[PDB]
């Protein structure tokens, strides 16, 4: 009343009250429906995510690992010549160009292979778009495909 | 919902490829630093390793992946003519059904 307009539409056809259970009992289906659709999405983005840790824990353990030989041997690394070992601010500008372009290369790969499945899909949508027209896409032609014959 | 959960899902399983994918090139990066290095980067008279070596290394390793980006960008390029057209594409077909 508040919102919508208070005149009544009875001399419309007599709506079937059992149009309006067959209604209601699909929107009860469309709701239990909606759960159980978020029960799955939620557990495969859990399955995800986990997955994602593991990987990213073992990425992070290997890196560590290959940092701190890199960095042994970085102390270690003295001139020939004249035995001074590598500057402590040289070796930090070498840490600090090498993870900088690691991680440049890193998002560079997130973002060719985002973009060869948006092209995937897109090949896709190109092949499935070949549904003829408006209306009757495939049966038309089939039939028509049957003339043709 | 079916939307927002199938995008965070697509999310998950880019950061997990790209993840492994990281992991694949740390460890190649770690297996080629401790060949250059530990095999042939430390000094011999002295029995410390040698610092110049170490400097080439690291900035052949950062050329080698900056020569790596270019080629991303290059090929980046590509997809970008690409997609632009596929964009077009699409448009027109849709326009047309």
């Amino acid at each position: 009343n508040k919102n919508d307009g208070f005149v009544d539409r009875s001399n419309e056809t007599a709506m079937n009250e059992h149009k309006y259970l067959n209604t209601l009992a699909h929107v009860h289906q469309i709701r239990l429906d909606l759960k159980q659709t978020q029960t799955r999405y939620n557990q495969m983005s859990q399955e995800l995510q986990k997955k994602l840790e593991q990987k990213q824990k073992k990425c992070n353990e290997i890196k560590y690992a290959f940092l701190e030989l890199k960095r042994e041997v970085a102390k270690k690394a003295a001139n020939s010549r004249t035995d001074k070992p590598i500057p402590e601010q040289q070796i930090n500008e070498w840490e600090k160009a090498e993870l900088q372009k690691s991680k440049e290369l890193q998002e560079l790969r997130l973002q060719i292979l985002r973009l060869r499945n948006a092209y995937v899909k897109n090949q896709k949508i190109l092949k499935k778009k070949e549904e003829l027209a408006e209306g009757l896409h495939l049966i038309d032609f089939e039939q028509l495909k049957i003339e043709n014959q | 919902g079916r939307i927002k959960s199938d995008q965070i899902l697509e999310t998950l399983r880019a950061i997990l490829e790209e993840t492994d994918m990281a992991i694949t090139e740390i460890r190649k990066d770690a297996f080629d630093f401790q060949r250059e290095i530990l095999v042939g980067g430390e000094n011999s008279r002295t029995g410390k390793i040698e610092a110049e070596k170490i400097i080439k290394f690291f900035e052949e390793k950062e050329r080698q992946k900056d020569a790596l980006i270019a080629k991303y960008s290059s090929k980046r390029t590509n997809l970008e003519r690409q997609i632009l057209k596929t964009n077009n594409q699409i448009q027109k077909k849709e326009e047309m059904g």
